[PDB]
């Protein structure tokens, strides 16, 4: 993946940063950290050969429950150039004020 | 209870205590202890979480859940017949009937050798932190505030840092609000008064709702017309 | 669509399970 | 490589896809390869999934600059999916090596564009505005719909499509 | 990057097809 | 995944790399 | 000596053992002797137990560098044990005297390799993840399973195999695969 | 064995170290110390000739209840190089792009 | 290039190094130049430090597959460092030019590998092992040790080495172990 | 090192086999 | 596998049980 | 235990020493 690595490193670094500033992190969130790094080593090991695409779907949709659960885990950002409503940059160029038998025409 | 138990976190009580300049050294560490003391001293069943969890019996003994505080009932998993308190002094001891049980710690002593039993038990509603979670009923909050205030003023008065009139007033207020909270969390609702009414008015009395899980304690008792 | 050495290692470990040597005929 | 227009037809019968390759000088060697359509059911993070909804290979249409621009109009009923409750994912590929002078990060074969039907959202907004006309109070469902739409927008623009589908299925279908 | 079972199946089948 | 042909050529190139 | 690959086949039908001797300039005279398979029922600390599950002698197969590499594919159903609920212990012996320039600590004739089936753990993780997908709460059993697996890993890496057997039999024995 | 001797020596040394720093150790722990050195005496004398492999199994599994029971008795560490998930260092060496009748083929 | 065996002997004597160039047919002309051993106290962000712990030039030997595979078995007592409270950085410098057409990023002239002694860490973890058995309590020590190790692993394999030394100094620099008995032992 | 009875049986039986 | 003196002592002590002297015939 | 053959030879050698 190469990204579960980054998320896990960030999460555990934040965990130990909190244990440096404070002396306590909720164990309900240590559970999430445990699940996260266990999954990453699961997927970056010899057990990555037993996964179908349905299993991949389920694993991703279950890991996204951990996304904004705590400050240690964040929503990952990917390189995206899309949106729900796109822009229309097409241009209009008819031919000498012509039309078809029913409608307009262009170049 | 007429009202509902909407849950809020423990420092909601420290929101309210620390208004008082003489209670500014109270902490969540003290709040936890005195809140547990108040929860137990009041013994209100609506404050606990109703849970059901099945265990297996090895030989007249079974492992008990971690968060158990009290047992509503115990029954056999296959028959559904409820269990009674064990009056027997020699249960699992042989020489040379109706099932029962007994619970002391993490062990439940049943009269059955090998069976699975369903236990409906009560626990404490916890927070995302492993801490108690209190009702936000302002009667409950005010009474708990007065409990913590009364304890702290008792300490200060043993030290001689509080006038006896102040402590007397605090104890009086706490006593009245303790009675008020006890009645608030106990008096039945309208829907609970229907259950009580159905239990009360019975031309043919029903005296075997313990065998079931008190399922039919509140059902209406319909007499056919002849 | 770029492949790193690790991805090729996974391909090797998958393909090795399917293939055998001359001696195994 | 980019999208010219990626829209569902106003008649709710065609799914318009009009792709083009960027005009800069060093995509001269680069062409368009294929169009793969996925829904909220068959999506996977790692590129298009198996058993996709509709695959398209662009040599089939033509018999080279014609291959740099493509336009499709898919009858949605022929795809056997609901035009109103479906979120389409449109992949495109290049099959071409750019020059060696490309600035870094620009050489990416694949893109993606999400599609939904704005007619049901328009009808919901009109209904909520009709409610607002009576007594001039804002229904809270209207604000919830607005903020949930903005949440899906943020998820799409950040690439977090799993939680995007979770919100879509949970709120704008059921 | 990540592979599933099906990805390996496609790769190996495509290898064997051209060998 | 949806592998392109050139990716397959890369795979066999790197497999016959240890030829 | 060392292990090349040591796993149960992905089809849950073979137990693969591939052993090789170290390539060292002082291990020419060292060969391979035998392969002994033990389970969690017959395992003993001091070397292979008696009445082992499967004894294998290498000079039977071959008719000298062939002796330095060995591979096996044992059909588990011929061994008459469950591929899901068995913890195979693979011992290997050398039958050879290394050179006199051997550094201190490398002249270990015997090795040991532990084997478990990873499918049941995989399916359990998928079940727990499916439970997580509902209401985004982590079951406590999932964390318990993770930490129990970590405990067995620590026990194996430290050589404390009997308590590893205890943990395995108590916690992970009932497995579907 | 030669290791029960080390474990017992460490255990009683820790016991008397505690009795030097403190003046009290749990007698529920002195009982475990007593069991430990009784077994050490019995296995390292004329009484070991009655030991079968089943007896050895039972003795070891009973002794490992003492392992992390106290601070005095500690988990022994042995020389091991294994794990529950072993590595795959096999290399792939294709020959003349040669598929076999069904499977692929290497050297 | 890759690592075949990177380990410290469990007898706390030998820092075992076994490097070999990758076997693909673009990597003929690439050879091994030197092996530089560095510690947490003399680390630099880029490349080996100017004050390393040990240097070994490969070309001062038989002069081709003997170059392409090299193995060192340094005695740690000679290096005058503790095998357990020391974390080593092994730099391997290549000598040559890979043939063209290689995919980019495979032609990395330098490779780095981190080494630590896990045996004392397992000694510390065994103390909290039995907390796994007991229910009704979180095995807090077990989780803490697992996270302590995993932090170093993660920070090593991501290349975030400086924070890796920060964690190593915080956690495991006070590790204790039995020093190797210099008079060798009779066993086999 | 620790011998069980079976170890002694093996040793003695194999010695008598060679005598 | 290496044997030290006490293992040998145990082996001899076991073998002495089975054997006799000539006078014992 | 297995007692491969050279262990038996060692035992013979020791025993036969003070023979």
């Amino acid at each position: 993946m190469d990204k579960m690595l980054e998320i896990s490193e960030e999460a555990i670094t934040r965990y130990f940063t909190t244990l440096s500033q404070f002396g306590y992190k909720k164990y309900s969130d240590v559970d999430k950290i445990i699940v996260l790094f266990f999954m990453e080593e699961m997927l970056a090991g010899e057990m990555s050969y037993y996964v179908t695409q349905d299993d991949y779907r389920n694993i991703v949709n279950a890991l996204y429950c951990l996304a904004g659960s705590t400050c240690m885990i964040d929503f990952p950002m990917f390189e995206s150039y899309d949106t729900l409503v796109h822009s229309n940059n097409r241009t209009f160029v008819p031919r000498i004020t012509e039309d078809s038998i029913l409608r307009s025409t262009e170049d | 209870m007429v009202n509902n138990i909407n849950w809020v976190k423990l420092p909601v009580i420290l929101d309210r205590l620390l208004r008082h300049p003489l209670l500014t050294d109270l902490n969540l560490e003290t709040a936890i202890q005195y809140t547990l003391d108040f929860i137990s001293a009041m013994g209100l069943p609506n404050v606990y979480v109703d849970k059901i969890e099945t265990i297996d019996i090895k030989e007249y003994r079974g492992e008990l859940p971690c968060d158990l505080i009290s047992i509503n009932q115990v029954r056999l998993h296959k028959n559904g017949i409820a269990l009674r308190a064990m009056t027997d002094n020699f249960n699992a001891y042989p020489t040379h009937g109706e099932p029962s049980f007994k619970t002391q710690g993490r062990v439940i002593f049943t009269s059955i050798k090998h069976e699975k039993v369903d236990i409906s038990y009560k626990a404490i509603m916890l927070d995302d932190e492993g801490l108690p979670l209190i009702p936000d009923n302002p009667i409950f909050l005010k009474t708990l505030e007065l409990y913590i205030k009364k304890e702290w003023f008792t300490i200060l008065f043993d030290m001689g840092k509080i006038s006896p009139a102040v402590l007397n007033n605090t104890q009086q207020e706490y006593a009245f609000k303790a009675g008020q909270c006890n009645n608030e969390f106990v008096i039945p609702s309208v829907s609970e008064m229907e259950a009580i009414t159905n239990m009360w008015n019975q031309l043919i009395p029903r005296v075997t709702e313990f065998r079931r899980g008190f399922k039919n304690l509140g059902d209406k008792e319909y007499i056919r017309v002849h | 669509m770029f492949f790193t050495q690790e991805d090729y290692r996974k391909i090797e470990k998958w393909l090795l399970a399917n293939s055998r040597k001359d001696t195994d005929f | 490589m980019h999208f010219n227009e990626l829209r569902i037809s106003q008649d709710n019968r065609f799914l318009i896809i009009d792709v083009s390759v960027d005009n800069q000088d060093y995509f001269e060697d680069v062409l368009l390869d294929s169009i793969v359509i996925d829904t909220q059911d068959t999506f996977v993070m790692n590129g298009p999934s198996d058993n996709p909804l509709y695959i398209y290979n662009v040599e089939d249409a033509y018999d080279t600059q014609q291959m740099k621009n493509v336009r499709l109009e898919l009858n949605i009923q022929d795809l056997k999916v609901s035009p109103c409750s479906t979120m389409f994912f449109v992949y495109v590929k290049s099959k071409g090596t750019p020059s060696t002078d490309t600035p870094c990060g620009f050489d990416k074969d694949q893109i993606l564009g999400t599609v939904i039907n704005l007619q049901p959202i328009y009808k919901q907004t009109l209904k909520y505005l009709k409610e607002v006309e009576c007594d001039c109070n804002i229904p809270k469902g209207f604000i919830d719909m607005i903020l949930k739409l903005k949440a899906i927008e943020l998820c799409v623009r950040t690439g977090n499509y799993p939680q995007a589908i979770k919100y879509w299925n949970k709120f704008f279908i059921k």
